[PDB]
Protein backbone atom coordinates (compact mmCIF):
# COMPACT_ATOMS: atom_id res chain seq x y z
CA UNK A 1 0.00 0.00 0.00
CA UNK A 2 2.55 2.42 0.87
CA UNK A 3 4.80 1.66 -2.22
CA UNK A 4 1.31 2.35 -4.09
CA UNK A 5 1.21 5.82 -2.83
CA UNK A 6 5.11 7.21 -3.21
CA UNK A 7 4.82 5.98 -7.02
CA UNK A 8 1.76 7.69 -7.01
CA UNK A 9 3.23 10.94 -5.08
CA UNK A 10 6.42 9.83 -6.94
CA UNK A 11 4.03 10.22 -10.39
CA UNK A 12 2.84 13.46 -9.34
CA UNK A 13 5.21 15.16 -8.95
CA UNK A 14 6.77 14.74 -12.32
CA UNK A 15 3.28 15.85 -13.79
CA UNK A 16 2.94 18.26 -11.35
CA UNK A 17 6.67 19.60 -12.15
CA UNK A 18 5.67 20.04 -15.86
CA UNK A 19 2.72 22.09 -15.17
CA UNK A 20 4.44 24.67 -12.95
CA UNK A 21 7.97 24.21 -15.32
CA UNK A 22 5.20 24.83 -18.20
CA UNK A 23 3.50 27.76 -15.94
CA UNK A 24 7.14 29.24 -15.39
CA UNK A 25 8.03 29.46 -19.04
CA UNK A 26 4.58 31.01 -19.91
CA UNK A 27 5.17 33.41 -17.58
CA UNK A 28 8.33 34.78 -19.09
CA UNK A 29 7.28 34.41 -22.95
CA UNK A 30 3.92 36.39 -21.03
CA UNK A 31 6.38 38.69 -19.20
CA UNK A 32 7.58 39.73 -22.64
CA UNK A 33 4.59 40.26 -24.12
CA UNK A 34 3.21 42.22 -20.85
CA UNK A 35 6.78 44.51 -21.54
CA UNK A 36 6.74 45.07 -25.22
CA UNK A 37 2.66 47.02 -24.47
CA UNK A 38 4.03 48.83 -22.13
CA UNK A 39 6.29 50.15 -24.51
CA UNK A 40 3.33 50.19 -27.03
CA UNK A 41 1.23 52.54 -24.78
CA UNK A 42 3.55 55.04 -24.53
CA UNK A 43 4.03 55.41 -28.26
CA UNK A 44 0.66 56.27 -28.09
CA UNK A 45 0.51 58.33 -25.73
CA UNK A 46 3.15 60.57 -27.18
CA UNK A 47 1.24 59.42 -30.63
CA UNK A 48 -1.62 61.07 -28.85
CA UNK A 49 0.45 63.74 -27.76
CA UNK A 50 1.83 64.59 -31.32
CA UNK A 51 -1.67 65.21 -32.44
CA UNK A 52 -2.20 67.70 -29.75
CA UNK B 1 2.30 7.04 4.72
CA UNK B 2 3.03 8.28 8.38
CA UNK B 3 0.06 6.48 9.33
CA UNK B 4 0.79 3.42 7.66
CA UNK B 5 4.66 3.52 9.09
CA UNK B 6 3.40 3.65 12.46
CA UNK B 7 1.27 0.04 11.50
CA UNK B 8 4.78 -1.23 10.83
CA UNK B 9 6.51 0.14 13.77
CA UNK B 10 3.99 -1.37 16.14
CA UNK B 11 4.20 -4.56 14.06
CA UNK B 12 7.89 -5.01 14.15
CA UNK B 13 7.43 -3.77 18.07
CA UNK B 14 4.96 -7.03 18.24
CA UNK B 15 8.05 -9.25 16.70
CA UNK B 16 10.87 -7.55 18.29
CA UNK B 17 9.40 -8.93 22.17
CA UNK B 18 8.68 -12.55 19.88
CA UNK B 19 11.76 -12.43 18.58
CA UNK B 20 13.51 -12.25 22.24
CA UNK B 21 10.74 -14.94 23.75
CA UNK B 22 11.52 -17.32 20.59
CA UNK B 23 15.21 -17.31 21.61
CA UNK B 24 14.68 -18.25 25.57
CA UNK B 25 12.78 -21.39 23.82
CA UNK B 26 15.81 -22.13 21.73
CA UNK B 27 17.90 -21.41 24.29
CA UNK B 28 16.45 -23.03 26.85
CA UNK B 29 15.55 -26.09 24.21
CA UNK B 30 19.48 -26.12 23.46
CA UNK B 31 20.42 -26.36 27.28
CA UNK B 32 17.55 -29.20 27.67
CA UNK B 33 18.51 -30.92 24.71
CA UNK B 34 22.30 -30.63 26.13
CA UNK B 35 21.19 -32.33 29.36
CA UNK B 36 19.74 -35.16 27.38
CA UNK B 37 23.54 -35.82 26.45
CA UNK B 38 24.83 -36.07 29.69
CA UNK B 39 22.00 -38.41 30.61
CA UNK B 40 22.69 -40.64 27.46
CA UNK B 41 26.14 -40.83 27.95
CA UNK B 42 26.10 -41.84 31.84
CA UNK B 43 23.27 -45.02 30.65
CA UNK B 44 25.84 -46.02 28.11
CA UNK B 45 29.21 -45.26 30.44
CA UNK B 46 27.27 -47.62 32.75
CA UNK B 47 26.40 -50.29 31.05
CA UNK B 48 30.03 -49.76 29.98
CA UNK B 49 31.51 -51.71 32.57
CA UNK B 50 29.71 -54.92 30.90
CA UNK B 51 31.40 -56.33 28.04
Amino acid sequence: QLTATVKQNAENARQASHLALSASETAQRGGKVVDNVVQTMRDISTSSQKIA
Amino acid sequence: QSRGIDQVGLAVAEMDRVTQQNAALVEESAAAAAALEEQASRLTEAVAVFR
